[PDB]
RNA sequence: CGGAGAGGUA
DNA sequence: GGGTATTCGCCGTGTACCTCTCCTAGCCC
DNA sequence: GGGCTACCTCTCTGACGGCGAATACCC
């Protein structure tokens, strides 16, 4: 089972993050999926991710370039976003 | 008011533009960004962290640099806000009145 | 998992498998974003293919669009074409991959066949500017042989002007005169008679719905473009036909090019210092290299184009194009306004018709007769030549028997 | 040279002067230490607002685990909220004469 | 509230819905669509939206749309499964819409002379070439009576662009159906706005399947509007077609010739290749006060064969063939006496046989 | 009809 | 219950004048 | 090269005079 969080930089740099992204996954060989959101456009560079929460991921979250990191309560942990809210963004991503 | 806030009408078609009018138009961004963000219905995890990117937005607009690590310009200068044009030895006390 | 299997697909099926893969409801979307839907869906390999347009990157247009912009174009990186050296017009099937976050095209990973054959063929190869040319060698008869009513237009048409491999005519015929049929004629009697042949059929700034008569009736590749578009398109669906006819020629093909809109491709040159009847110096350049690019290659393949000029339409512009074209190539087809007016078809202008070095595509024998039978219709007028012609070619079915009873 | 324009904002938020004053206006009229405050306009922790009949104070401060954790025992008059808002409505329920 | 009106979608994302009684004029008092009920429907320029509206707010200026309750005189669930008109394939004209009336009137001479020179089909493309002062105003009414009584399920639409105001009324409170107008009162950019407005409706309705007959007796003017503000017209005129999955379009147009103007020559000579049928009217004839002042030998229409049967053919082909060596008032007067003998077509052809 | 930095004068 | 003992940045930078320089280009298209 | 709109990397320029003060250390 995995969860989904928010990589977040600076507003705007949603594009190049995850094409690097995913290569780094795939090096590193806990990881689900990355979606992209537009329309023919929101969340102006805030990707959410399909993951699972370990301390080893938090460092490999943080080691592609170009980005911040995680944004929540603290930085000890981050915050998860929710459990319908995933379905309602799955759900505008399509329609 | 624009005439308290002006351009410099140079020479060619580039514009070294205000330290203010550039924060008013990050602000309009961050602000049209949020607006539409809540008729979309967006997940609460995009909603409070653009409204903490708001947050973050207005006090560069009113006092920069106060909180943290202050908003700066192109590279490395900082940009003026509202307070630095009163506050200070350059402020409109201690150089204008 | 092909782009061209995916568009001959009804929307009826591309929209029941998209609600199974648990998507946006497909019934308010178009075509072209289902396909798009299904191939993230389900890449989440993909392959493509299509026509290489250079702009230093490229896309892969497609044929069912007749080379149209489309949002499904395949990206080209300027990288793959140093590496492998591509042009406009080489045919590239490979793995493709949706477009990531911040992209929105297909992009290229590797290329598995080039214009239809292996990288290692395609690499060392002869440019088309190279190939020395030559005349009609090989025949191309048009006779069906079945005895059919409509095989009376083929079979007056080899006795005019015999068509061979690399020939570059004309058909001049004067508007209302029964182009469309004689087109069409001609294009059923090559896919019947040589079906291994590249037909391919242009028609430029035409009527849609001709458009679509062109496309289910002839038995080959379509790529036409109606009047609703500009003439830049004009000109770039030009270019990426005789790019495309160039580098099959390259691989030793016989491509075959119906072109219908010779003039109406004259104004598009001319649209995107002025001589009599408005025409620009530098504006028949372009048609000039399109129309002899046709030639006969001695290595292998070759190259025919069948142009219809547009005469006594009014345009002083079209008589200059017309008569400069005329002295460029090596056969003429007129056609008789006065015969079509009387119901005669076909009204094919049998005197002043004819093909030059005729001697190499017809025997010794074969000659003769035609050259006896020109000097029998050359007295009579141009009307009862065709009466004459008609009801003589109608007696019997092969043209061989109808020579044997003229002696 | 001689009139304005206003913007209007699509969430409330927070005075900067005010917030760092040195003292903090905001902080010392609350109660509430400022170590805290810069979490909750910053969306960094939650603050009760009403809790009603239940275990929780006026205006403690819990973090997102004890905010879920005390939603599953309290859901129906438990109400915490993050944010410029929480303490703008916090600033509303306050009183002077009391 | 219920409101209703055709869209007119902005080049900035949004749209309003004009009304019909002001010719699609922009009002003070139009609905605002916005964008996202655009993108819901997927709505276009043409489409009749009929639904709930309400007043203004503090800020606005125009009704906003709530709820849409009839798209094109028909559900949403219907027309959100439709097929675009840029992808319908174009046919040549199929069903025969014989304009004769039947009643022996003798205002039929002019569609039974119309019959046997250019018969109509569904999605024709043709030109009534007249100079002026030749007869096309009574023509035209010849013609929108004979639809009307003929064809009552056509949709008929008389566009009138560029005209004086009082032929404006007398044309609307003559023929029985719809009828846009804009007069010479405004400048060119209405002139464009409204031909607009009718052909993306017109559009919109042979996706419904629905078959359209516009008259647009504005060809000449249309295209000097277009020159003051030819591939816009050419474009009108070519999205006349009959289309093979439903519906039909048929575009007759009226062109301007001998106009003392070399500009409108120009136009008549470009649009003559375009369409596949031209009714050329003679001014000896119509000076002559002989109505219909019609040109059989300059008449004419390709692929006939299609709207007309076999021995139907063969009888205009005899009769062509004798008109063709008389003169042209002599064949008028000829066709006059031979149809002036019965009331029907049908007995004219027994008699010449 | 600017903002920083460097040098110099009383 | 609090009265001092750390601490980590936080506001205090002589006046006037002269010269000169520097000033954003990032991403997939 | 770029058009609407993204794209850098660095927090706990560092001193002192000290100052009320958040935190913390005993009294």
């Amino acid at each position: 089972k995995k969860r989904w969080y928010v990589v977040q930089a600076f507003s705007g740099f949603e594009g190049r993050v995850a094409t690097s992204l995913r290569e780094h996954i795939k090096l590193h060989n806990l990881f689900g999926e990355v979606m992209v959101p537009t329309e023919e456009k929101f969340f102006p560079g805030y990707v959410l991710v399909q993951m699972v929460m370990n301390d080893a991921s938090w460092h490999l979250v943080r080691s592609v370039p170009r980005v911040m990191g995680f944004i929540g309560g603290t930085s000890d942990r981050p915050a998860p976003i929710s459990d319908k809210e995933v379905d309602a963004i799955m759900n505008r991503l399509q329609q | 008011p624009p005439d308290l806030r002006p351009l410099v009408p140079l020479d060619g078609g580039r514009f070294a533009t205000s330290d203010l009018n550039d924060l008013y138009r990050r602000v309009i961004n961050r602000n049209n960004r949020l607006k539409r963000l809540l008729d979309l219905a967006a997940p609460d995890i995009i909603v409070r962290n653009e409204k903490r990117m708001l947050q973050e937005a207005v006090d560069a607009l009113l006092d920069n640099g106060r909180r943290g690590r202050a908003i700066t310009g192109s590279n490395k200068r900082p940009l003026k806000s509202l307070a630095d044009m009163i506050k200070g030895k350059q402020g409109r006390f201690r150089q204008n009145l | 998992m092909n782009l061209t299997e995916l568009k001959n697909t009804p929307v009826s099926e591309l929209i029941t498998l998209g609600e199974n893969m648990g998507l946006e409801n497909l019934a308010r979307m178009r075509k072209q974003d289902i396909i798009f839907a299904i191939l993230k869906q389900h890449a989440k390999d993909i392959f493509g293919d299509g026509v290489l347009e250079i702009l230093g990157f490229g896309f892969l247009r497609s044929a069912d669009s007749s080379y149209l912009a489309g949002p499904d174009d395949i990206y080209v990186s300027p990288s793959q074409i140093r590496r492998f050296n591509l042009r406009t017009g080489d045919t590239i099937s490979g793995k493709i991959r949706p477009p990531k976050e911040g992209e929105r095209y297909f992009a290229l990973l590797k290329v598995n066949e080039v214009n239809f054959d292996k990288p290692e063929n395609a690499r060392n190869k002869i440019l088309f500017e190279n190939l020395t040319p030559l005349h009609a060698n090989s025949r191309l008869r048009m006779e069906r042989g079945n005895g059919s009513t409509e095989d009376l237009t083929a079979r007056v048409l080899d006795l005019a002007s015999p068509i061979g491999r690399g020939q570059r005519g004309l058909i001049v015929a004067p508007p209302k005169a029964g182009k469309t049929m004689l087109l069409q004629n001609i294009a059923q009697s090559i896919a019947y008679n040589h079906p291994d042949c590249v037909l391919m059929v242009l028609l430029i700034d035409e009527r849609p719905e001709e458009v679509t008569e062109m496309q289910r009736l002839v038995k080959g590749e379509v790529v036409a473009s109606t009047f609703d578009e500009p003439a830049s398109r004009h000109v770039q669906v030009a270019e990426m036909v005789i790019e495309k006819a160039k580098r099959l020629v390259e691989h030793k093909k016989d491509v075959i090019i119906l072109l219908d809109s010779i003039t109406r491709l004259a104004r598009a040159y001319n649209t995107v210092k002025v001589l009599t009847g408005g025409v620009d110096a530098n504006a028949l350049h372009r048609p000039k290299r399109f129309f002899g690019a046709a030639r006969n290659v001695e290595e292998g393949g070759s190259l025919t184009i069948i142009a219809t000029a547009l005469i006594d339409t009014g345009s002083k512009m079209d008589e200059v194009i017309y008569e400069e074209f005329k002295g460029t190539g090596n056969m003429e087809l007129h056609l008789s306004r006065k015969i079509a007016e009387k119901r005669v078809f076909p009204a094919i202008d049998y005197n002043r018709s004819g093909t030059r070095k005729e001697e190499l595509l017809t025997t010794q024998e074969e000659l003769q007769k035609m050259w006896i039978l020109r000097k029998i219709i050359h007295p009579m007028g141009e009307i009862d030549a065709m009466e004459f012609l008609i009801n003589k070619l109608a007696m019997t079915k092969t043209n061989d028997d109808f020579f044997e009873m003229m002696k | 040279r001689e009139r304005m324009g206003h913007i209007e904002l699509a969430s409330p938020t927070a005075h900067i002067w005010f917030l760092k004053s040195l003292p903090s206006r905001i902080g010392l009229l609350l109660d509430m230490p400022l170590r805290d405050i810069e979490r909750v306009l910053y969306f960094e922790s939650y603050v009760v607002i009403e809790g009603g009949m239940t275990n929780l104070e006026r205006q403690q401060i819990l973090t997102e685990e004890q905010y879920l954790d005390a939603l599953e025992e309290f859901g129906d008059e438990f109400d915490a909220k993050m944010g410029a808002e929480a303490i703008q409505a916090l600033l509303k329920s306050m009183d002077l004469e009391q």
